[PDB]
């Protein structure tokens, strides 16, 4: 199914899930967490703050399984060459609409991303039971796993807080 | 004295390279040559010189025969051409750096990643003693581990010593006040993030605190080929350090620390055929820029780099950074161990912590400064009291707050200068008179 | 007379030894009149599209330096680029 | 007191009954009948297994080993990385010839010489030809053959040259046998009777490795490049002063290295994986394909990983890790027009009748491990008579005087 | 790419030479080699981030398949020059699978046992062909498996179905 984040700081897992979490840091938005060899992980990373109403993107860190795609706003980097859109690497597909950056694999993998705020994402069905970022677990249950996981009900502020990713300069 | 002759060998012996000839595929020409005698001088500049006036070389100086030279742990005399070497007796250090990375007492770097109470160093005969170590995860997963606890069981194994990793030493589940000296050992703390342990057999410990927990064992060579533990035998060949205590040479380092669990119950680990800058894309960018000023030379590294060659250092620079949950931690504790192995060898970096580490340099108090050559015999005069009973010569200097080239340190606070320091039975103040009037140091009885 | 120049890609952040991405204008001008700075795989992005930091005038050509692009984004590389003159003849 | 047949010499410093202790299996076991563990296996009582030259045996939870001596073994293979008989592992690009072995150590019978050529633009050497000089016989192994120079008169130390598999072997009776695989890897066996007797780049053999880096002029040093710039044959040769880096002078060759090199830490050499540590097996491949940049670059590969799993085969384990796409082989070519005979046995364990061992003639070393292609004779000739790479009946085979094959 | 590439020029030029020497001599009056001697030094040239001895075979069996085509069967590789390796689809040790280095064999499978037939004649492509037993002549394509001629699958809508 799909994972999609939009708006000022909503959010909807791949099993519905809507929910409203203001970070700002940078944050796991899915990941393969199947713990022999992970596929893929997509990293999102909120701005600085915009202003009061939108909420923008600032970059999109992509990983899959050899190589790592790196979204801006006005550019794609990939393996740090950037790269003339449409890309046409057999297992990779990236382009550029006046709208969209789509980035097709064949991994069962799907991001399609304006340059400000609504980002979603499209997995297979080969990944149920596996997937771990902020867009929940993909076992297809109604919020069973993700904010009650040992009887301890989560708020979506501390379920988001539980998402982020540490970087080795900046707190 | 080359003379000229036809039909003579072109193959001559030079002084380094004898007995070329017995190797000679070539047929006889005509050309300045040697007499009967007499090889070419090589490594000096003359002519068919004698045998025995060879001038030998050792990276650069051209030493005459007969001049001695001590080397690493062997002294060197130059004969006819050759060296004549004969040993000197020298220690051996086990490391344990990082969280996993074991350095035997012959070499031997390998990686573990643990969790039991493991034997890292014990005497063989029944008793003498036995120092374990805690390697237990710390960080998230199971490949992120850490130092812990150092047990030390010493004095026919009825006397334990716990190091923990806050400082915080322990005799025998009780609280102990450091200094601390015994008839047997003796444990001091100079530096208030190292503890220095001695002992009469021949054992010493270097406990590191920050940034991360550290060991540095070191044994004499009267102890040589009568240790086990994961340090190894410590025989000169470190082929047969994976060798278990029931026969034979294992082949991973997992394989064979799994042997030396202090516990029965703790699981068997096993390797880890992965790096870690591949699983971190954000962190192996910090750790390419940082580590890489090991083998820079604008740095205040290049000056090892005759002596040390950072080429390993470097490896694991990047696989502690990689790899731990608080990055800069690892990244400054394998930079301390650089320039700590520099200063084993002469080469003392004075002030390398300028640009990559100084988060604690500025934060000394009031009188007292940053040094890097922090040793026990700089105490107070409270050890100039006794000036004989305690100064543990032997250890490595250390990097930590303390005072400078005078004015030694008083009961308290800042560091008063020589004249009115104390008079140590209770350190007195400098007004006081017993007949000995309070002096300078030492006092007029 | 003051036509312009060819595109020059003289150097690679991939290779050579400056450490970056250095491009001038010897063998071709002396004293240009102005100085065009492009990428090379996408080049109708402007300097301050890449975001990386540079330094491209009329006096000395196009300096990049790999040192300079740490922090920036995950990769710290120059990207690939390359520069027109214009100058003048009687 | 919960004893458990791995903690037995640990010491018990920090479920089974008194008496009675666990042995990892399963139950509790008395101490008499206690299992042993070698390389992650679980053997039990009165086992046997080999280790090189010896025999052991699983007798109370220990293993109780045989003393014989065996052979040792330099190595010698890709852009310039050595193994010496007493296992120190290093690095080193000199461009001359370089004294391998030899017994003239400060008189003497036998020399082995390297000569050390350019392969690459990186400034990395690897080894190009071998030169055997027994007594006054002087082998030399170049061009994918050997050629026998200088041939003395009437003292002719006895050898013998075979080939086995896709290597070639030079074998002496005096003890020493030397292995090629006819482009860059060596690998030279002593008798026991070398002991502490040798020196040159591949140490000296006295089972104590803190000493393999003494040079020509008797002196222990703790560089690289000190011991290996003092064995060059000729002293015009120049001086290594650094040595290079072959992923970093050639960025863009990087990313195909490590993806074709990390066959051997993956799932196919998995049973290898607990008695061959193969991680410095990976980053000789990554250095010695990072480096063949003026052409052909997987032969550079194939050797690599070829060298890792020999080092399987030789331990217990077979892996059959070829494929039509990485690192084909072609044993047909030698059969006769389809009469299917040469088949490749990928770890060598086949003992067949030659025309050698059918009149006695064996050797001294097992050499059952060497990779290639294998005959497998029909039985109206099962008799294969190696210097022609026929299969022949057991009477019309040939002469073998003075290493020549007369038919 | 030679220009580009000044140090990889000697291997290719060299490796490359194969094409006009007398190993193909048999095709010299039939097919050009020209044109395929500049191909492959600049495919060889070129080839410079990894695997060249893959853009080497290519280009020597684009000039080979040629020569099969116009009546010349060329027999180039050894097991040092581009070699194949046909025994490894092999029953362990029964061989069937031999390399035919120009294809020229017609036998049964079981599509043209009932009736199906191409359009060309594809009868000149090297690689490794079966030449399936007597007591089960009739090679299914699409397992790689020498079957008996009743027991070999169904072929609808392109998919094998045993
Ligand atoms: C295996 O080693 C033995 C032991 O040295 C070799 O036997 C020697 O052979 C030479 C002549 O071939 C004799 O001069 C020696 O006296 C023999 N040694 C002994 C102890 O008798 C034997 O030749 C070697 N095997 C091969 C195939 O060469
Ligand atoms: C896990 O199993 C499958 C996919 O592996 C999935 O459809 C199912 O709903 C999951 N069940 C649970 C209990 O997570
Ligand atoms: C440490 O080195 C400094 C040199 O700047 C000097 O004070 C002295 O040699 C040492 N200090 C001691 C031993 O207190
Ligand atoms: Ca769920
Ligand atoms: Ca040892
Ligand atoms: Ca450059
Ligand atoms: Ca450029
Ligand atoms: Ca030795």
């Amino acid at each position: 199914n799909v994972c999609s984040t939009w708006g000022n700081f909503h959010y909807k897992t791949f099993d519905g899930d809507v929910f409203r979490f203001p970070g700002l840091c940078d944050y796991n938005f899915a990941s393969d967490c199947r713990g022999s060899y992970k596929e893929f992980a997509v990293h999102l990373k909120r701005g600085p703050g915009q202003a009061e109403a939108p909420a923008g993107v600032e970059s999109i860190l992509l990983t899959i399984k050899d190589d790592t795609i790196y979204l801006t706003r006005h550019l794609a980097v990939l393996n740090g060459a950037v790269v003339s859109t449409p890309h046409y690497s057999p297992g990779l597909l990236i382009e550029k609409s006046d709208a969209y950056t789509k980035v097709y694999s064949r991994a069962g993998l799907t991001l399609m991303w304006n340059r400000e705020d609504a980002l979603m994402l499209e997995l297979d069905t080969k990944f149920r039971n596996h997937t771990c970022g902020l867009c929940g677990d993909y076992n297809g249950l109604q919020s069973y796993s993700e904010f009650l996981s040992d009887g301890v009900l989560f708020s979506p502020l501390e379920f988001g807080n539980m998402q982020k990713i540490n970087q080795p300069d900046v707190v | 004295n080359l003379v000229y002759l036809e039909s003579g060998s072109p193959c001559m012996d030079t002084c380094s390279h004898l007995e070329v000839s017995s190797l000679c595929e070539e047929h006889r020409m005509d050309g300045c040559f040697c007499p009967e005698g007499t090889v070419y001088d090589d490594i000096g500049d003359s002519g068919c010189v004698p045998v025995s006036q060879c001038h030998c070389r050792l990276h650069g100086h051209l030493y005459t025969p007969g001049q001695e030279i001590t080397n690493d742990c062997e002294q060197c005399v130059c004969n006819a051409g050759r060296w004549v070497c004969k040993d000197l007796p020298c220690p051996g250090t086990c490391a344990l750096e990082g969280g996993s990375h074991i350095t035997t007492f012959d070499g031997k770097t390998y990686t573990f990643h643990g969790d039991c109470y493991y034997v890292l160093a014990k005497g063989d005969h029944n008793d003498s003693y036995a120092l374990l170590g805690e390697l237990a995860p710390c960080g998230s997963t199971d490949k992120q581990t850490c130092l812990k606890t150092v047990v030390l069981l010493a004095d026919k194994k009825k006397n334990a010593v716990v190091f923990k990793s806050d400082g915080s030493v322990l005799l025998n589940q009780l609280q102990v006040n450091l200094p601390h000296v015994t008839a047997s050992f003796s444990v001091f703390r100079p530096s208030s993030y190292h503890i220095m342990v001695s002992m009469a057999i021949g054992v010493r410990l270097q406990v590191q605190l920050a940034p991360v927990m550290q060991l540095f064992v070191t044994l004499d060579q009267a102890s040589q080929g009568q240790v086990q533990g994961l340090c190894g035998n410590f025989n000169g060949l470190e082929g047969d350090d994976f060798k278990t205590a029931s026969g034979l040479v294992e082949a991973t380092g997992a394989g064979f620390a799994n042997t030396w669990k202090a516990q029965s119950t703790c699981h068997d680990k096993l390797d880890w055929l992965d790096d870690p800058c591949s699983l971190n894309i954000e962190s192996a960018n910090y750790a390419e820029h940082w580590c890489s000023l090991l083998k820079k030379t604008e740095t205040p590294f290049g000056r090892c780099h005759s002596a040390v060659d950072p080429a390993e250092y470097y490896k694991r620079c990047k696989y502690d950074t990689c790899n731990c949950q608080n990055n800069e931690d690892c990244l400054c504790a394998a930079l301390s161990s650089y320039a700590r192995a520099c200063t084993a060898k002469g080469v003392m970096l004075w002030g390398w912590r300028e640009h990559v580490c100084n988060k604690d340099v500025g934060s000394c108090p009031n009188s007292q400064v940053f040094l890097y050559n922090l040793t026990t015999c700089q105490q107070t005069c409270r050890s100039l009291s006794e000036a004989d009973s305690h100064c543990l010569e032997g250890f490595a200097p250390v990097d930590g707050c303390g005072c400078p080239d005078h004015t030694f340190l008083d009961e308290k606070g800042r560091c008063v200068p020589l004249a009115k320091c104390s008079c140590y039975g209770l350190y007195l103040e400098a007004g006081d008179v017993v007949r000995c009037v309070c002096r300078d140091g030492r006092l007029h009885c | 007379c003051c036509l312009w120049s060819d595109w020059i890609n003289e150097d690679h952040p991939s290779s050579g030894s400056d450490d970056g991405d250095r491009e001038t204008f010897d063998g071709v001008c002396g004293a240009p009149e102005d100085i065009e700075c492009r990428s090379v795989k996408d080049p109708h992005l402007s300097l301050e599209q890449h975001g990386q930091k540079v330094q491209c005038d009329v006096s000395v050509g196009f300096i990049c330096k790999n040192e300079d692009q740490f922090g920036n984004g995950p990769f710290g590389l120059c990207y690939d680029y390359k520069i027109r003159v214009n100058c003048c003849w009687p | 007191r919960a004893l458990s047949c791995q903690t037995l010499a640990a010491g018990y410093y920090h479920v089974c009954p008194d008496g009675l202790m666990d042995d990892g299996r399963g139950g509790c076991v008395v101490e008499k009948e206690c299992p042993c563990v070698h390389n992650n296996d679980l053997y039990s009582s009165g086992a046997k297994i080999k280790v090189d030259c010896n025999t052991c045996t699983c007798k109370r939870g220990r293993w109780v080993c045989t003393q014989a001596v065996c052979h040792g073994t330099c190595s010698i293979y890709g852009s310039g990385h050595y193994i010496t008989f007493d296992g120190k592992y290093y690095d080193f690009d000199g461009h001359c010839s370089y004294v391998a072995v030899q017994d003239y150590c400060g008189l003497g019978s036998f020399s082995i010489i390297t000569e050390n050529v350019p392969c690459g633009t990186t400034g990395v050497t690897c080894s190009k030809a071998i030169k055997i000089f027994m007594g006054r016989t002087e082998l030399k192994l170049e061009d994918k053959h050997r050629v026998v120079i200088q041939r003395d008169e009437g003292h002719h130390v006895a050898y013998t040259t075979r080939e086995v598999g896709q290597y070639l072997v030079v074998e002496s009776s005096t003890g020493i046998i030397v292995i090629w695989d006819k482009r860059t890897t060596v690998f030279i066996k002593l008798a026991p009777s070398y002991k502490g007797t040798v020196c040159g780049l591949c140490g000296n053999f006295d089972h104590r490795s803190n000493n393999d880096f003494t040079t020509r002029d008797h002196m222990v040093v703790s560089s690289e490049l000190d011991f290996g710039n003092s064995w060059k044959e000729a002293p015009t040769c120049p001086d290594v002063s650094t040595n290079p880096e072959p992923c970093s002078l050639n960025p863009h060759r990087r990313s195909w290295a490590e993806k074709q090199c990390s066959i051997l830490k993956s799932s196919v050499f998995s049973i290898c994986h607990s008695k061959v540590d193969p991680k410095p097996f990976y980053e000789a491949c990554v250095h010695d394909s990072c480096s063949c940049d003026t052409g052909g670059d997987c032969e550079c590969f194939c050797s690599a990983v070829a060298s890792y799993a020999q080092e399987c085969t030789k331990e217990g384990a077979c892996v059959f890790w070829r494929t039509p796409d990485l690192c084909p082989i072609f044993c047909d070519y030698y059969n006769p027009p389809h009469e299917c005979e040469w088949h490749y046995e990928p770890c060598g364990n086949r003992s067949f009748e030659t025309c050698r061992t059918i009149n006695g003639i064996h050797s001294n070393i097992s050499v059952s491990y060497l990779e290639g292609c294998y005959p497998r004779c029909p039985k109206d000739r099962p008799i294969y008579e190696e210097d022609l790479k026929k299969c022949v009946t057991a009477d019309k085979c040939g002469c073998y005087v003075e290493d020549t094959h007369y038919p």
